[PDB]
């Protein structure tokens, strides 16, 4: 499980910047630096935990995408 | 544009990890975070 | 023990390491010979003391001479560098646990060696002085002789004293090319004139308050020259416009680049007056101080006038003068390199987006197997996302490009080797009619882009207007701005990748200069260079076969230039320029190719860049945005390359080559580099020749390959990798790692990369060909992720695939399966694609066959 | 047709650039050459009159734009601070142990005095 968690932090990095995130430089350095990290991870746990990290600032954010209704 | 999110949590459960699971269970209803994850949770 | 010698004499020639405080020596008549020169040169001050008492003791010199520096620093190996190491700590410019340090050489990688190295320039200069001091005692006492390095100790002191001769009174005549011209590389390594910065010229004052309007200098100049190069037999320009043949400029320019490391950095760049334009005064630039070319005054300066044409409203529009003045002042403290104004009142960011996962073409391959946990080929690249200050941490990477100085025999021969390896191409000057436009949507530098591309400005502009725009670029200068932008590609690493759009009015006329040459030397097949050879239709195997020709004990290596972008430095590059303009023998005079040089220097050198949203200095390297550096690649990429074949020829022993015909061609060259000024193109047909039968070169833009005869080589009669190493070090500032250095010896496994491409024989058709393929990873990348403009029409996703699938077609003749079931995944993708929607029919695997097979050959 | 266009916005971009540069200072330096021919480095030098500090972290703050701050041989002070999103950073905002909570880097604009 090394392409899959891959491409789902290319679409989480998408969405995110899609979400006008790189407004905010400091939390767009953040996002940028965490999916620079994933696509470059040799190992699939530090890969996870840097994909939970990442879907944090997703997921955390309000006035973003609905959760309860998908 | 909203079928993004739609195929991006296809995706994650297709990943079916504990950590992301869970976290996506606790956000289904309304108990998120605050701040980044580190390597403030409300309600 | 082993010291480094520049011997020249009937039996060897070269500059070689041979095997031989208070140094003590040994024929009665030489005994008797230097006792009298000796006593002759005996009161002036940079004469060691020497005892004749039967011996000829010398007393109070170093460990190692000058020509042990020389030799460390020139023939530098990380390996076997002692020396270097032994010389540093002693003279208290580190210390020795420094050493403990990894990378510590690397220029890159630790850059605070710049400041190690730099604890000798003042030890050099000091020597440098003493040489003169020298040779004022030799033309008052009549003495006729030779300067070798291995004389002068690190102390300044000289000896050895035997092959002068006396001569009359007042006219003794020392001879210094061989010892300046060894010395010259280390003179900017260790910024040996940093104390001319200081007031009456001592390292514990101030800086001398120049000037802020001050922007000559050439009093100076020729100053700094009679002060260190006084006994220099050759016309020194200060101003490299009064010069008479490129041998002239770049003779010249190599001691202005010394030169210009003296003076303050705010009296270069374009000089600049107040003009009046229908009555209200304009800041229009005047003229331009290179620190390599010195002050040039435009010609055609025209004020009071009426009204402008469009000509000269692209000529102040691209004028930096009218922004840099009218902007605000610019303090970055991001960056390092000299910055000149913010033309906007915030600083701009810009950032960069992650890929666009096309997630069907994974899906499907998940489908076929691929993508297994422990398979051969996996997803390696991908679209890196960058962050608001990526751009600037960009344009800081300038801060690898030093001021070099070359050696300048050296040079001035291996360019006319490098020009007779262009010798069969056409070039010449073209008109506006004759010019061919490729991607008429490129950016036009700023501030062009502002309204349009590039294909906006050739519309507007009449053939008159680019002709008289063109004549005017052969007697003025025009110092054009360039705008450096972030560029979406994929990549295996997540360094920033940045593009420079170079103005119109650099390229509309670069295009004018260099059009007949590149379009000869891109339709020319069998050369050296290779530019324009597509690798389909037995072109690779052609290309192959033709590298092979007939070397006689064939091995195969390669190399890579660390950084070549940014640190080439601007003594080769104004070579690579000249080299190119070589052509215009008919079509310009002697000062239309000048100002031609200088108008390139200006817009490509060290022209101003906008990045982010302000205007800095650009302090040298290539630019990726004009059409001419590709070629000036394959130029610097070539001199190299002789460099190391010359030094690899010099620095070996000539008494252990056992051939004859070798060790004259030895001596002929050290007589043909430091003696005989005058071009000897019998020697230089006899090196060329020398050079295609024993090392022959497959060159494009900074990539090569070779086919070199392993046996010389294994003796040093032919360019190694580690000459490559050591002329890298000590030219390019930038060190080459043997990690990504590869030698082949079996030429049934072809080149083991060549243009990002692998090379394999097959047998196809009854005939053994060489086939290249690609590294399937990023063939699988590219078509994983793509740049979101294919996600409206699906034909262009299409065409990006089946591109794929042709590139990805020679690894069904890979004996690994997996690499094979790449371009069967690729078929059957691209047989749905078009399912979606004989031998031209793209779903057929005969269409793909046909572009690697000669027997077909179109298009 | 475009070149018309082309050739009016270059004359309009000239004349914004023109009509916000002469003053005391640009013909006091450009007076004091050989022959009126200053090079162009210093023109926004030692002649503008407002100067932007872009200061990448805190250190690079305390030792440059420090709360009156001397540059190019002249006297400024430190006004209008700005992080990278845009936004009026106060001068109170800007110290040890709040730097981080604000964006860097700043973009301090200082008048001429």
């Amino acid at each position: 499980k090394m392409s899959d968690v891959k491409c789902t932090s290319v679409v989480l990095l998408s969405v995110l910047q899609q979400l006008r995130v790189e407004s905010s430089s400091k939390l767009w350095a953040q996002c940028v630096q965490l999916h620079n990290d994933i696509l470059l991870a040799k190992d699939t746990t530090e890969a996870f935990e840097k994909m939970v990290s990442l879907l944090s600032v997703l997921l955390s954010m309000q006035g973003a995408v609905d959760i309860n209704k998908l | 544009t909203s079928a993004m999110q739609t195929m991006l949590f296809t995706m994650l459960r297709k990943l079916d990890n504990d950590a992301l699971n869970n976290i996506i269970n606790n956000a289904r209803d309304g108990c998120v975070p605050l701040n980044i994850i580190p390597l403030m949770v409300v309600i | 023990v082993y010291r480094a010698f520049d011997i020249y004499n009937d039996k060897v020639a070269g500059f070689a390491k041979f095997l031989k405080y208070f140094v003590v020596k040994r024929t009665f008549s030489n005994y008797q010979h230097e006792e009298t020169i000796y006593n002759l040169l005996k009161d002036c001050p940079a004469v060691a003391k020497h005892d004749f008492f039967p011996h000829i003791s010398r007393q109070r010199l170093t460990k190692y001479t000058m020509a042990d520096l020389v030799y460390a620093l020139r023939h530098f190996d990380e390996g076997n560098c002692d020396t270097l190491k032994e010389i540093l700590v002693t003279y208290n410019c580190c210390d020795d646990d420094y050493f403990n340090k990894k990378d510590w050489y690397d220029f890159v990688e630790n850059p605070d060696i710049l400041r190690v190295y730099a604890n000798l320039g003042e030890r050099v200069r000091q020597a440098l002085l003493k040489t003169v001091q020298f040779c004022d005692a030799m033309r008052n006492a009549g003495i006729v002789g030779v300067l070798t390095l291995d004389n002068q100790d690190l102390n300044g002191n000289w000896y050895d004293f035997g092959d002068f001769i006396q001569t009359t009174p007042g006219s003794g005549v020392p001879v210094v090319d061989s010892y300046y011209s060894l010395l010259m590389p280390i003179l900017t390594l260790t910024r040996a004139l940093t104390a001319e910065s200081h007031v009456d010229t001592d390292l514990t004052k101030p800086y001398i308050k120049w000037d802020l309007l001050k922007y000559d200098f050439t009093e100076e100049r020729l100053k700094l020259f009679d002060r260190y190069f006084k006994y220099w037999d050759q016309t020194y320009h200060p101003n490299c416009v009064n010069c008479l043949d490129d041998r002239c400029i770049l003779h010249c320019a190599n001691f202005n680049v010394l030169f210009s490391t003296v003076f303050p950095p705010t009296s270069f760049g374009p000089l600049v007056r107040k003009i009046f334009v229908d009555g209200v005064p304009f800041v229009v630039s005047t003229g331009y101080h290179f620190r390599e070319l010195g002050v040039v005054h435009n010609q055609d300066v025209n004020l009071h006038s009426s009204r402008l044409s469009f000509k000269e409203l692209l000529v102040y529009a691209a004028d930096p003068a009218m922004h840099a003045a009218s902007g605000n002042l610019l303090l970055d403290k991001r960056t390092t390199c000299f910055s000149v104004a913010a033309l906007t009142n915030n600083v701009a960011f810009q950032t960069v987006k992650p890929g666009n996962f096309n997630k069907d073409f994974y899906d499907f391959a998940v489908s076929k197997g691929f993508f297994k946990e422990g398979s051969s080929v996996e997803l390696k690249h991908f679209f890196f996302a960058q962050d608001g200050n990526a751009a600037i941490s960009d344009y800081d990477y300038y801060r690898y490009n030093l001021p070099t100085m070359c050696d300048i025999r050296q040079l001035l021969f291996v360019v006319e080797v490098v020009d007779k390896y262009f010798d069969c191409y056409d070039g010449g000057c073209i008109n506006a009619n004759q010019v061919i436009v490729n991607n008429l949507d490129k950016s036009a530098g700023f501030p062009f882009n502002k309204w349009g591309k590039a294909r906006l400005y050739y519309d507007s502009m009449s053939y008159e207007d680019q002709d008289a725009l063109f004549a005017y670029t052969k007697r003025n200068v025009i110092p054009t701005i360039t705008q450096m932008n972030l560029k979406y590609a994929i990549s295996a690493k997540n360094r920033a990748r940045t593009v420079a759009g170079v103005s119109i009015c650099s390229t509309m006329t670069n295009r004018q200069f260099h059009q007949k040459l590149l379009k000869s030397i891109a339709a020319t097949r069998g050369a050296t260079v290779v530019i324009g050879t597509s690798k389909f239709y037995g072109g690779w195997h052609n290309m192959l076969k033709t590298v092979y020709s007939d070397v006689e004990n064939p091995h195969l290596m390669g190399w890579d230039y660390p950084k070549c972008d940014r640190a080439m430095p601007n003594m080769l590059r104004i070579m690579a320029s000249l080299v190119l303009a070589r052509k215009h023998t008919t079509c310009c005079s002697l000062s239309h190719r000048f100002y031609r040089l200088a108008n390139e220097c200006a817009q490509v050198l060290s022209e101003m860049v906008m990045c982010g949203g302000s205007l800095y200095v650009k302090p040298g390297g290539t630019s990726s945005g004009d059409a001419t550096t590709a070629y000036a690649n394959s130029v610097f990429n070539i001199c190299q390359a002789v460099t190391a074949n010359v030094n690899a020829l010099l620095s070996t022993d000539g008494n252990k080559i056992a051939d004859k015909y070798v060790r004259n061609l030895q001596h002929r060259l050290y007589e043909c580099l430091y003696r005989n000024r005058d071009v000897d193109t019998d020697f230089v047909n006899e090196f060329y020749a020398y050079l295609r039968k024993h090392f022959s070169m497959m060159i494009l833009s900074d990539d090569a390959v070779v086919c070199f005869n392993s046996t010389y080589a294994s003796q040093g009669l032919v360019a190694s990798i580690k000459n490559f190493k050591s002329v890298l070090y000590y030219q390019n500032n930038v060190f080459m790692s043997e990690a990504k250095c590869w030698t082949e010896t079996d030429l049934t496994k072809g080149p083991h990369e060549f243009c990002s491409q692998h090379t394999m024989l097959v047998k196809q058709g009854d005939d053994y060909v060489y086939l290249p393929y690609p590294d399937p990873s990023r063939i699988l990348g590219a078509g994983c992720f793509v740049d979101d403009i294919v996600k409206t029409d699906g034909t262009l996703m299409i065409e990006r695939f089946v591109s794929l699938a042709i590139d990805a077609y020679p690894l069904t003749k890979h004996p690994n399966q997996e690499y094979a079931d790449v371009f069967h995944l690729y078929l059957q993708y691209i047989r749905k694609l078009h399912d979606e929607l004989n031998t031209s029919r793209y779903w057929e695997p005969e269409f793909y066959e046909a572009m690697y097979t000669p027997h077909t050959v179109l298009q």
